[PDB]
């Protein structure tokens, strides 16, 4: 999972 | 939701019977509201005689209840609600969820809670309602019987083995959708639907003190009954090397993989947010490094990827998957285990971990200071996600501060440790997908473990470093051609230039182009051209389209087009080549330049070719023995006698070289070309660019290619080969007819009136028609009215329906009313006016005009096509849509 | 009829072609693409 959206 | 609303105020409470509820108050928009209730039960909770019951109960609580004996859904219909837009439900393994978006919003709140309380506390679940609903449940069942589900089930069977999940699919079985009695539903309902097993969330323009009294009004009296304790959401992890085949005889899947299963929510004493952040860092680093490892793969594997997925409440699976040239799975699994082994030897690239960590710190910094504001639909999506896993929302502003604090205690040493635990997991799986009839016997576990120890002892190269990114630029063309003639059609705003290399330019100066240039280059270079090899030429076309110029690469191309807001693409049909592109007027030299470079300097990206070879080889292996393959082969000998061309054997495919493909491309690119240009700009601007990039491409006269024309006569065939319980009825019919704009519109009008009547003749449901469609056009290059009618239906009905459609066609010409036509004419008339100044239509018609008239006349007098629509002319044309003398029927039945 | 459907996923854009008569996810599984008009997922 992504916890901090980056792009 | 046009004015973003800030972080809302949360209020949560618990009724005396255990019913839990969350109120989230937005500032706006006005009146909008969203209501949701989760019952913590799903198909994983079913027993053995309860297949698909969780999902059937989902349906059934909308039918009779204590307050609404005619059905809960029907009360909602009578108050203006709509299925799918105003209420819906979803059932997965772990939960059942009920969604409400009341048409009048905040006002309908107590009407909504009355309905939810009826559904969850007072469902009658009557056998007579069940027997009516079964019709709908079977339809949902029958719809998801394709090859994608059967493989999805294969994946769940293997990656989640030793768990409840494989034997408990949501939809259940056909037998239990037919035979399970409503008393089994009531026992399930009465075990699981109790308030301490339920939770409710309300989002929007609401008064929290008021919404809470309503929740008491409709849910507080529910009896407080306990549901069974549960501790079975989790596969039983044990040390092992399990080996599994993922198989379906209609799947082209050709892949191998090695998987590690483990408890992913164990954080080992540290911050569990910090842990989840280590996961993201680790995956981003692994995703970079595994990509580079493409260089290390033998010819038999490609596209090595790492995927991490939840396969329970706490266990995740880490997987390395790669695609396999059919036949080379043993070699491919060795390569996967080799690369897994390399990741055990060497730590992850520290500049990756520094860069990735920094990108995350950047976004978390920004998050920690900008107040969170969202549109309504966004708030719901965010809050629903956190609420489905029974956790309180944490603001994006607060989450940024948490991430910064957890990044401070995280160095690459931690990332490597995190990654090494996954790889040290003792529960391991190896999966194989081998398409079609490819010889395969499943490895035994030691045969795999042997490979693991072979690569454990081997000496291994370090991880690959990042290659530096080649940024491409088009060459300088100084070479100029010359325009040699000009024919003018001022009345269409069209000029037609001849060019010194033989090409020509049909330039239309349409103001509808705005500041963009629209290019369509056509030519007689289809993959059936005499000089070419049909399968090689299509693959050359596809690879060039994707690789770009020879010195470039697929990725650098996609980059370069995006920076220039430019598109250009190759379409090589059987009879024609078409390159299609758009660019801003500014970038006209870039578009013509890119076009010239595809023609004179085409590329083949090594990686793209390798991927495409595998895509072709797995489909060949599948299609040699798949149902889809046998239908296409019978349809061909029914309609054409012989295949016009055929894909190659896998062995020949494996030997194809980039020089042999480029050879094919140049035959196509040498055909003389007509550039249909739509641009609003003076000729003095367009002429120099056309003489430099377009007029200087070497060309050589090509012959027209013969169309693939359906043979005339009456042939029929039946095949019992379908694997799902369905019959497929297709029939084809043509009538040679000369193309005129009118005749084409008359045919499409008649096909509309045809389309609705062949529905009357065949709306008796006792005929069990799942889906049917009817198609008819005056095809302009073939110059014949071509008609296609197709049914999918139950097998027993199946041979009566063509008989009745046939009859419905004989009847049709005397059945077209007048107010059918002039309602269609009014329909056409208005649809036409939508099409003026529509650039897609202007471009389509210019090209068509030159195809039939060799001038641009069809750009004018569209206003007088509507008047070809009279009743006498649509009847005379509806008599021609089906021709009994040219008829091909193909019936596919379930395999007996 | 025969229509170009295309999937955007977190690794690439990978082409499949899908008759009118055919569910888009079935044409992918028939083509050997692993996932779970231009739709995005």
């Amino acid at each position: 999972d992504v916890t901090i959206e980056t792009h | 939701e046009e004015i973003k609303s800030p972080l809302p105020v949360f209020k949560e409470g618990t009724l005396a019977n255990g019913f839990r509820y969350t109120l989230v108050q937005l500032e706006g928009p006005k009146t909008r509201v969203d209501i949701r209730l989760i019952v913590d039960v799903g198909s994983i909770d079913e027993k053995d005689n309860e297949s698909g019951v969780a999902h059937m109960v989902e349906h059934m609580v909308f039918r009779a209840s204590d307050a609404f004996p005619q059905g809960v859904s029907t009360e909602l219909h009578k108050q203006g609600w709509g299925r799918g837009q105003s209420y819906n439900a979803v059932t997965n393994y772990e939960r059942t969820m009920y969604m409400m978006s009341p048409p009048k919003g905040n006002l309908d709140l107590g009407a909504t809670l009355q309905a939810l309380s009826q559904m969850t506390g007072h469902a009658k679940l009557l056998q007579s309602d069940l027997d009516d609903e079964r019709k709908i449940i079977l339809e949902e069942w029958r719809g998801k019987l394709g090859v994608a589900e059967r493989m999805n089930q294969q994946r769940v069977q293997a990656i989640r083995h030793d768990s409840r999940y494989p034997s408990r699919p949501v939809i259940g079985t056909e037998e239990s959708i037919n035979d399970t009695p409503a008393s089994v539903l009531q026992d399930f309902y009465q075990r699981w639907y109790h308030p301490s097993n339920m939770r409710l969330m309300i989002i929007g323009d609401i008064t929290p003190a008021d919404a809470e009294r309503e929740i008491q009004r409709y849910f507080a009296a529910l009896p407080n009954v306990a549901v069974p304790t549960r501790d079975y959401y989790e596969p039983l992890l044990k040390p092992q090397l399990k080996v599994a085949r993922l198989q379906d005889s209609q799947s082209g899947s050709s892949q191998v993989s090695f998987v590690y299963r483990f408890n992913d929510k164990d954080a080992f004493g540290q911050s569990e947010y910090r842990h989840r952040l280590l996961t993201q860092i680790t995956m981003s680093a692994v995703t970079r490094q595994v990509r580079r490892q493409k260089a290390e793969l033998p010819q038999d594997a490609s596209s090595l990827v790492v995927r991490k997925s939840d396969i329970g409440k706490t266990t995740a699976a880490l997987g390395f998957f790669a695609n396999v040239m059919p036949g080379g799975h043993d070699a491919a699994i060795s390569a996967v285990l080799k690369e897994i082994e390399r990741f055990k030897r060497y730590p992850l690239n520290e500049q990756d971990i520094t860069e990735i960590t920094s990108d995350i710190r950047e976004v978390a910094q920004r998050m920690s200071v900008t107040p969170e504001t969202r549109e309504f639909a966004d708030w719901v999506q965010q809050l629903t996600i956190v609420w489905q896993q029974d956790r309180p929302y944490v603001g994006s502003q607060q989450r940024g501060k948490d991430a910064l604090e957890a990044l401070d205690t995280i160095k690459g040493e931690d990332v490597n440790r995190h990654w090494q635990r996954w790889l040290a997991s003792p529960d391991t799986l190896a999966q194989f997908s081998v398409p079609g009839a490819t010889p395969f016997t499943l490895p035994k576990p030691d045969a795999i473990s042997k490979l693991q120890k072979q690569w454990a002892l081997a000496t291994l190269a370090p991880l690959r470093l990042e290659e530096k990114k080649i940024i491409p630029e088009l060459p300088s063309v100084t070479q100029s051609g010359k325009r040699t003639a000009v024919k003018t059609f001022a009345a269409q705003k069209v000029e037609q230039w001849q060019l010194s290399n033989g090409d020509r330019v049909v330039w239309l100066r349409a103001p509808e182009a705005g500041k963009k240039v629209y290019l369509t280059a056509t030519s007689q270079a289809g993959f059936m051209a005499t000089a070419m090899n049909p399968w090689q030429a299509q693959l050359a076309s596809q690879l060039v389209n994707q690789s770009g110029p020879a010195t470039w690469s697929g990725e650098s191309l996609s980059n370069w087009k995006k920076e220039k807001t430019l598109s250009l693409s190759i379409d090589q049909e059987a009879d024609q080549l078409t390159l299609s592109g758009t660019a801003p007027t500014e970038q006209l030299a870039s578009l013509f330049g890119l076009y010239r470079e595809l023609n004179v300097a085409p590329g083949i990206d090594p990686d793209v070719m390798k991927e495409s070879m595998m895509s072709l080889a797995r489909q060949k292996a599948n299609d040699d023995q798949s149902v889809g393959g046998k239908r296409a082969s019978e349809m061909t000998k029914l309609r054409f006698g012989e295949p016009a061309w055929q894909q190659p054997e896998i062995a020949e495919l494996k030997k194809i070289s980039a020089p042999a493909l480029l050879s094919q491309w140049h035959k196509a690119a040498s055909a003389p070309v007509t550039y249909y240009l739509i641009a609003d700009m003076p000729a003095t601007q367009l002429l120099p660019q056309v003489e430099r990039y377009l007029a200087t491409i070497p060309r050589q006269p090509a012959s027209e290619v013969k169309q693939h024309l359906a043979l005339s006569g009456k042939r029929e065939a039946t095949s019992a080969i379908n694997v799902e319980p369905r019959a497929d009825i297709l029939t084809w019919s043509f009538t040679p007819h000369a193309w005129t704009p009118q005749a084409a519109v008359q045919v499409s009008i008649a096909r509309n009136i045809a389309s609705k009547y062949l529905k009357t003749s065949l709306r008796d449901d006792a005929l069990g028609i799942y889906r049917m469609r009817v198609d008819s056009e005056l095809e302009d290059k073939k110059q014949r009215i071509e008609t296609e009618v197709s049914f999918t239906s139950a097998p027993e009905r199946a041979q009566e329906l063509w008989t009745l459609a046939e009859q419905a066609f004989s009847e049709l010409p005397t059945k077209i009313t007048q107010q059918d036509v002039d309602e269609q004419k009014a329909q056409f008339i208005r649809a036409e006016k939508g099409r003026q100044g529509d650039l897609t239509t202007i471009q389509r018609r210019l090209i068509l005009s030159y195809r039939h008239y060799n001038d641009p006349r069809y750009l004018s007098n569209a206003s007088k096509l509507a008047d070809s629509i009279t009743l006498e002319s649509v009847r005379a044309m509806s008599a021609k849509l089906y021709n009994p003398d040219n008829r091909v029927l193909y019936i596919t039945l379930p395999q007996e």
